[PDB]
C-alpha cells in the first residue's frame, strides 16, 4: 500500500492518470508528470516545469497552491488525489498564509465567508488589519526589541552574593572560555569579560547577546544574573552554566525569514413567535415556549410563556408575547432568552432546548425583522431554571438538523433605532451622617432595604468606597434607563481599581460593555509575567462575550502580538477548543487574526500541529494493538511506525508546545514507550545540544492544567514572600479534542516503584541518590516540597493521594501527578481533610522516632504557606469564578467556589483561621499513625 | 393550617431510607444512560460536520474538473482544426480520447460524492433519533432527582445522621 493513483490536470486541458508513491514529494511528482506528459498531446505548448505550481483541495475543502514542493504527498493530504497545474501568479504570499491558516486553526476560512454575517466580515477586516499593522511595525524595531518580542526574559520572582564559574562559548567555535563571575553581575558585565578573553587568545559588548546552549532562552537586560531562571537553577543544581556568544547580526537573520430617539418609545416590548422546526419529542406531550429578558443573570420583567401546542416536528404558534417592560427601558446588553419545553397536558417537566438573542446588534441597532434562532440542547442540571440566560448568544452551527425558532421583532419606528451615544447618556446621568454608618456596615447577595440605600448614596460609594464598584453595579436597576444613565455616568468617572477588583468585574454578572472596558483598562497595568498567570481564565471569559469585536479580544490580541510566548499559549488555548461548536466561530476568528500578525510563529505552530497529528495516529496504533499483543511486542511496532521518513521527520526538530524555548531535536526512538493502562499515553524522549513529553489522548487535560497552574501560582506567591518550597511546577497543555501534552520531569519516580525495590526504602533511595553530605540537602528539599504540596492539595481539595500519584526527584523534591478530581470530589463531594503520611513523616524526622526540632520547622513551613495563601484568597476566588465559564464538571456552581472559601477560612480572622488550621494539622498527625497501624 | 405537599412513604425511617437507596440507584443509572446518549450526540455531531465539509471538498473537486473541461473545449479548437487540414487526424483522435477519459473520471467523483450524501442523510436521521431518545429520558431523570432530594430532606428533618444517609446513597 505504498503507491497511490493520482489525477493530473494540465493547463492545455490534457488529463493524465498514473500511480506515484505516497511518500514522494511534489518536486519528484512533477518530474514524473513531466516524464509522462511528453507522450501525451499538446505537450509542446507547456512551459518548463518550474513555470507551474501544483494545486489541490486540502482537508479543509479549500483550494491550496502547493508552493513547498519539498512536501510529501502524504503530508499535503489532498481530499482526492487530484493535482492541477496553474500559473505562478498573484500575491502568492497572501494565498500562502490564507491556506496555511485554514490548516492550522482546524477550520477553513471560507466557512466564515459562507456565513454571510456582516459582524463576522467586519471583525475579520478590522482585526486582521490591526494585526498586520503590528506585525509590520515589529519588523522595523531594533534587534534588541525583536529579541525581546521573540524571547522574553524568564526571571525568578525574587539574594546572596555568591560567585561561580560559567562556560561562555562563541558561535561556530568548539573553543570555549570558562571563567568565574559574581551572582549579582548584570549580563552586560559578564559579556565584556568573554570579549577581552577572545581578543587576547576588537568588537564591543553591547553588540552581542547571551543564549543558553540548546535552548531558545536568552540572558540580557538590567537584571542581576541571580534573578534569571537558568542561572538560579544552575546554582541549586550545582551545574555550571553553558552560554553562547551571539552577535546581533545573527539575530537579524532570525528576524528576517436618521434620528428617532429610543428613549421616546414608551410602548412595551413584544415579539411574534411563529414556528418551530426539527423538534424531536414525545408525541403524547405538548410543546411550550418560555421567554424572558435578562441583563447578565438578572430578570428584567416577568417570564411570559406561550400556549400549549401538540408535539410535532414543525409546531406552529403564531402568537405574540408581550413583556412587562418598555422599549425605552431595554439596556444595551439586553439579552432575551427562549427555552422550548415539553409538558404533560394539565388533564416531570422536560426542558427540550434553549436559545438566547441580543436585542441590539453589534452596531448598537435595535434588531427588527425575522430572526431564526438555531437552539442548543438543554442539559439537566441542579438548578432546573428552564431559561438558561448564561448561555452564548451564538447560533448552533449544525444548521441542517438542529431545532430552531422563527421569531419576529416588530418595527417600532420609520427610521431604525439605536442605543444612545455616550454623550446622550451622560446628559441624563448628570442629574448625611447616619447613612454613612450603614454604608460601612453593608459593604463590609444584598437585601432590599440595603440595595436601595447603596443606590441612594452611589456618589458616596464612588467618593469613599471605590473598590465596592461591583456592589454598586449589582444594585443598579438596569430595567430603568434613567437608573442606567446615572450609573454609567458614575462609571465613566470611577478611579482606577487594582487588577484584583478588575478580575471580578470580568464575570458574566457584569455584562455592560462600559463595565468590561473599565475592567480591561485596569488590566493594562499587568506585566507579561502576571498576565500569563491569568491567561487561561481570560480566554474562558471570552465565552461570556456577546459580540465578536469586544474589548477583551482587543486586549488579548494586543498582548499576544507584543509577546511571542503569550501569543503561543493564546493560540493553543483557542486551538484546543476549536472542536467545541459554541466557540469555534469566535475562537477561529481570533486565531486567524493572530496568525496574520505572527507569520514567523506560524511556522513553529505548523510544525507542532503536524507532530501532534502524527502522535495521535501513533497513539491510535498503540491503542488498537495493545489489546491483542502484550506490551513487550507492541513497543517495537510503535518504533517501526516512528522510524518512517514521514513520521521521523514530523516528530523531530521542533519547538516544544509546552515551552517554545525548549528545543525537541532528535527523537530517541529506543527510549520511546507507552503505558499499558487506561488511555495508553505515549512517552516520547528527545535529545538536543534530553527532554521528554507525554502525549495523552482520551481525557480533557484542562482541569489538570488549571490544577497545575494553581499550584504554580501558589509557588510564585510563596516566593514573593521569601518562601521557596522547592516546587516542581511542570506544565500541562491541552492541544485538541481530548488531547494534550504533559511535561516530563527527569530523574523522578513514583512512591510505589521506590517502595517495592522495612519501608525505609524512601530514606535508602535518598541515600543512594544523595551520598554522604548530599543527604542533608535532599532531606531539606523533601521537607519543603512535602509542606507546600500538603498545603496545596488540602486547599484545592485534591484527595485520593496514594503511592501511585506522588513522585520524588533524585534531589529529594516531591511532587504530585494525575489529579483526577479537586474541590473535594471523589468516586461525590466532601471536604478532603489535611493529610499527613507517616511514610513521609519518617523522612522529615531523618529516621528518628522523635525529632521535635525538624518537625516544628516542617509545621512552620506548612503554616506560613497556608497563611500566605489566605492573604491572596480573593485572587483564587476571582480566578475560579471566571473559570466557571470553562464548563469543568467539578467547577460549575457557587458551591465549588464555597469550597475554596471554607478551605482557606476566608470568613474567619487570621488568628481564628490559624488556630483551626493548627487543630486540623494536629488531627492529621494523629491520623497518620493510625493510617498504617491497620 | 399548613398542609404542605409531602410525597414520601411517611412511615418508619428504615423504609424511607430503603427507597432513598432505590431511587438514588435508579437516578445514577438513568444518569449513566443519558451520559452515554449525550456522548453519542457529540460524536454524531462531529461526524456530520466532517461529512458536510467533505461534501464541500467534493464540490470543489468537481468544480476544478469542470474548469478543466471548459479550458479544453476552448484551447482544443484552434489546434483540432489545424491538424485536420494537415492530416493529423490521428492526433485529433488523441486529444478527443484524452478528453473522453476526463469525462469518465468526473462521473466517478460524482458517484462517490452521491454515496457520501446518502451517508450524511442516514446520519442526519441518526442524530435526530439520538436527540429524541435524550428528550424522552430527561423527564424521568429530573423526576428521579427531585424524588431523591425529597426523601433526603424528609430524612434530614427526622434527624437521621449523615452516616446512615451516606450508607443509603452508596
Ligand atoms: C517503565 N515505564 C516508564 C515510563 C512510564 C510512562 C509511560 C507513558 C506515560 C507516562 C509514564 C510515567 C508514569 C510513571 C506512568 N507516570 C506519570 N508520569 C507523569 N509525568 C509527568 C511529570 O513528570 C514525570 C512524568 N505524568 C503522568 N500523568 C498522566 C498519565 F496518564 F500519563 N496523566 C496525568 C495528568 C496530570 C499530571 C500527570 C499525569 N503519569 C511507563 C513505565
Amino acid at each position: 500500500n505504498q503507491s497511490v493513483v493520482v489525477d493530473f490536470l494540465l493547463p492545455t486541458g490534457v488529463y493524465l492518470n498514473f500511480p506515484v508513491s505516497r511518500n514522494a514529494n511534489l518536486s519528484t511528482i512533477k518530474q514524473l508528470l513531466w516524464h509522462r506528459a511528453q507522450y501525451e498531446p499538446l505537450f509542446h505548448m507547456l512551459s518548463g516545469p518550474e513555470a507551474y505550481v501544483f494545486t489541490c483541495i486540502n482537508q479543509t475543502a479549500e483550494q491550496q497552491e502547493l508552493e513547498d514542493e519539498q512536501r510529501r504527498l502524504c503530508d499535503v493530504q489532498p481530499f482526492l488525489p487530484v493535482l492541477r497545474l496553474v500559473a505562478r501568479e498573484g500575491d502568492r504570499v497572501k494565498k500562502l498564509i490564507n491556506s496555511q491558516i485554514s490548516l492550522l486553526i482546524g477550520k477553513g476560512l471560507h466557512e466564515f465567508d459562507s456565513l454571510c454575517d456582516p459582524e463576522v466580515n467586519d471583525f475579520r477586516a478590522k482585526m486582521c488589519q490591526f494585526c498586520e499593522e503590528a506585525a509590520a511595525r515589529r519588523q522595523q524595531l531594533g534587534w534588541e526589541a525583536w529579541l525581546q518580542y521573540s524571547f522574553p526574559l524568564q526571571l525568578e520572582p525574587s539574594l546572596p552574593n555568591r560567585a561561580l564559574l560559567v562556560n561562555v562559548k562563541f558561535e561556530g567555535s568548539e573553543e570555549s572560555f570558562t571563567f568565574q563571575v559574581s551572582t549579582k553581575d548584570v549580563p552586560l558585565a559578564l559579556m565584556a569579560c568573554a570579549l577581552r578573553k577572545k581578543a587576547t587568545v576588537v568588537e564591543q559588548p553591547e553588540d552581542y547577546t547571551l543564549q543558553v546552549n540548546g535552548r531558545h532562552e536568552y540572558l540580557y537586560g538590567s537584571y542581576p544574573l541571580c534573578q534569571f531562571q537558568y542561572i538560579c537553577s544552575c546554582l541549586h543544581s550545582g551545574l555550571t552554566p553553558h552560554l553562547t556568544m551571539v552577535h546581533s547580526s545573527s539575530i537579524l537573520a532570525m528576524r528576517d525569514e436618521s434620528s428617532v430617539s429610543l428613549w421616546s418609545l414608551e410602548q412595551p416590548f413584544r415579539i411574534e413567535l411563529i414556528q418551530g422546526s426539527k423538534v424531536n419529542a414525545d408525541e403524547r406531550m405538548k410543546l411550550v415556549v418560555q421567554a424572558g429578558l435578562f441583563h447578565g443573570n438578572e430578570m428584567l420583567c416577568k417570564t411570559v410563556s406561550s400556549s400549549e401546542v401538540s408535539v410535532c416536528s414543525e409546531p406552529v404558534w403564531k402568537q405574540r408575547l408581550e413583556f412587562d417592560i418598555n422599549i425605552c427601558d431595554l439596556p444595551r446588553m439586553a439579552r432575551l432568552c427562549f427555552a422550548l419545553y415539553a409538558v404533560i397536558e394539565k388533564a416531570a417537566d422536560c426542558p427540550i432546548a434553549w436559545a438566547n438573542l441580543m436585542l441590539f446588534d453589534y452596531k448598537d441597532q435595535l434588531k427588527t425583522g425575522e430572526r431564526c434562532l438555531y437552539m442548543w440542547p438543554s442539559v439537566p442540571d441542579e438548578k432546573g431554571e428552564l431559561l438558561n440566560p448564561t448561555g452564548t448568544v451564538r447560533s448552533n452551527p449544525n444548521t441542517d438538523s438542529a431545532a430552531a425558532l422563527l421569531i419576529c421583532l416588530p418595527e417600532v419606528a420609520p427610521h431604525p433605532v439605536y442605543y444612545p451615544a455616550l454623550e446622550k447618556i451622560l446628559e441624563l446621568g448628570r442629574h448625611t451622617e447616619e447613612e454613612q454608618l450603614q454604608l460601612r456596615e453593608i459593604l463590609e447577595e444584598l437585601y432590599e432595604h440595603e440595595k436601595d440605600l447603596v443606590w441612594k448614596l452611589r456618589h458616596e460609594v464612588q467618593e469613599h468606597f471605590p473598590e465596592a464598584l461591583a456592589r454598586l453595579l449589582l444594585v443598579t436597576k438596569w430595567n430603568k434607563h434613567e437608573d442606567v444613565a446615572q450609573m454609567l455616568y458614575l462609571l465613566c468617572s470611577w478611579p482606577e481599581l487594582p487588577v484584583l477588583s478588575a478580575l471580578e468585574l470580568l464575570d458574566f454578572s457584569f455584562p455592560d460593555c462600559h463595565v468590561g472596558s473599565f475592567a480591561i483598562k485596569s488590566l493594562r497595568k499587568l506585566t507579561d509575567d502576571e498576565l500569563f498567570q491569568y491567561l487561561l481564565q481570560l480566554v474562558q471569559v471570552l465565552k461570556y462575550e456577546s459580540y465578536l469585536d469586544c474589548e477583551l479580544t482587543k486586549f488579548l490580541l494586543d498582548r499576544a502580538l507584543a509577546n511571542r510566548k503569550i501569543g503561543h499559549f493564546l493560540f493553543w488555548h483557542l486551538r484546543s477548543e476549536m472542536h467545541v461548536p459554541s466557540v469555534a466561530l469566535r475562537f477561529g476568528l481570533i486565531l486567524e487574526a493572530y496568525c496574520r500578525g505572527s507569520t514567523h510563529h506560524m511556522k513553529v505552530l505548523m510544525k507542532q500541529g503536524e507532530a501532534l497529528s502524527k502522535l495521535k495516529a501513533l497513539n491510535d496504533f498503540v491503542k488498537l494493538s495493545s489489546q491483542k499483543t502484550p506490551k513487550p511486542q507492541t513497543k517495537e511496532l510503535m518504533h517501526l511506525c516512528m522510524r518512517q521518513e514521514a513520521y521521523l521527520e514530523a516528530l523531530s526538530h521542533l519547538q516544544s508546545p509546552l515551552d517554545p524555548s525548549t528545543l525537541l531535536a532528535e527523537v530517541c526512538v529506543e527510549q520511546c514507550t507507552f503505558m499499558d493502562s487506561k488511555m495508553k499515553p505515549l512517552w516520547i524522549m528527545y535529545s538536543n545540544e534530553s527532554v521528554g513529553i507525554i502525549f495523552k489522548n482520551g481525557d480533557d487535560l484542562r482541569q489538570d492544567m488549571l490544577t497545575l497552574q494553581m499550584i504554580q501560582l501558589m509557588d510564585v506567591l510563596w516566593k514573593q514572600e521569601g518562601l521557596d518550597l522547592r516546587m516542581t511546577p511542570y506544565g500541562c497543555l491541552p492541544t485538541g479534542d481530548r488531547t494534550g501534552l504533559i511535561e516530563v520531569v527527569l530523574r523522578s519516580d513514583t512512591i510505589a516503584n521506590i517502595q517495592l525495590n522495612n519501608k525505609d526504602a524512601l530514606l535508602n533511595w535518598l541515600k543512594s541518590k544523595n551520598p554522604g553530605e548530599a543527604l542533608d540537602r535532599a532531606i531539606e528539599e523533601f521537607t519543603l516540597s512535602c509542606a507546600g504540596y500538603c498545603v496545596a492539595t488540602y486547599v484545592l481539595g485534591i484527595g485520593d493521594r496514594h503511592s501511585d500519584n506522588i513522585m520524588i526527584r533524585e534531589s529529594g523534591q516531591l511532587f504530585h501527578i494525575d489529579f483526577g478530581h479537586f474541590l473535594g470530589n471523589f468516586k461525590n463531594r466532601e471536604r478532603v481533610p489535611f493529610i499527613l503520611t507517616y511514610d513521609f513523616v519518617h523522612v522529615i524526622q531523618q529516621g528518628k522516632t522523635n525529632n521535635s526540632e525538624k518537625f516544628e520547622r516542617f509545621r512552620g513551613y506548612c503554616e506560613r504557606a497556608y497563611t500566605i495563601l489566605r492573604r491572596h484568597g480573593l485572587l483564587f476566588l476571582h480566578l475560579f469564578a471566571l473559570m466557571r465559564a470553562a464548563g469543568l464538571p467539578e467547577l460549575s456552581c457557587s458551591k465549588d467556589i464555597q469550597y475554596l472559601k471554607d478551605s482557606l477560612a476566608l470568613g474567619k480572622t487570621e488568628e481564628e483561621a490559624l488556630k483551626h488550621f493548627r487543630v486540623k494539622f494536629n488531627e492529621a498527625l494523629r491520623e497518620s499513625w493510625k493510617t498504617k497501624v491497620n | 393550617m399548613y398542609q404542605q405537599d409531602q410525597v414520601v412513604k411517611e412511615d418508619n425511617i428504615e423504609a424511607v431510607g430503603k427507597k432513598l437507596h432505590e431511587y438514588n440507584t435508579q437516578f445514577q443509572e438513568k444518569s449513566r444512560e443519558y451520559d452515554r446518549l449525550y456522548e453519542d450526540y457529540t460524536r454524531t455531531s462531529q461526524e456530520i460536520q466532517m461529512k458536510r465539509t467533505a461534501i464541500e471538498a467534493f464540490n470543489e473537486t468537481i468544480k476544478i474538473f469542470e474548469e478543466q473541461c471548459q479550458t479544453q473545449e476552448r484551447y482544443s479548437k484552434e489546434y483540432i482544426e489545424k491538424f485536420k487540414r494537415e492530416g493529423n487526424e490521428t492526433e485529433i483522435q488523441r486529444i478527443m480520447h484524452n478528453y473522453e477519459k476526463l469525462k469518465s473520471r468526473i462521473s466517478e467523483i460524482v458517484d462517490s460524492r452521491r454515496r457520501l450524501e446518502e451517508d450524511l442523510k442516514k446520519q442526519a436521521a441518526e442524530y435526530r433519533e439520538i436527540d429524541k431518545r435524550m428528550n424522552s429520558i430527561k423527564p424521568d431523570l429530573i423526576q428521579l432527582r427531585k424524588t431523591r432530594d425529597q426523601y433526603l430532606m424528609w430524612l434530614t428533618q427526622k434527624g437521621v445522621r449523615q452516616k446512615k444517609l451516606n450508607e443509603w446513597l452508596g
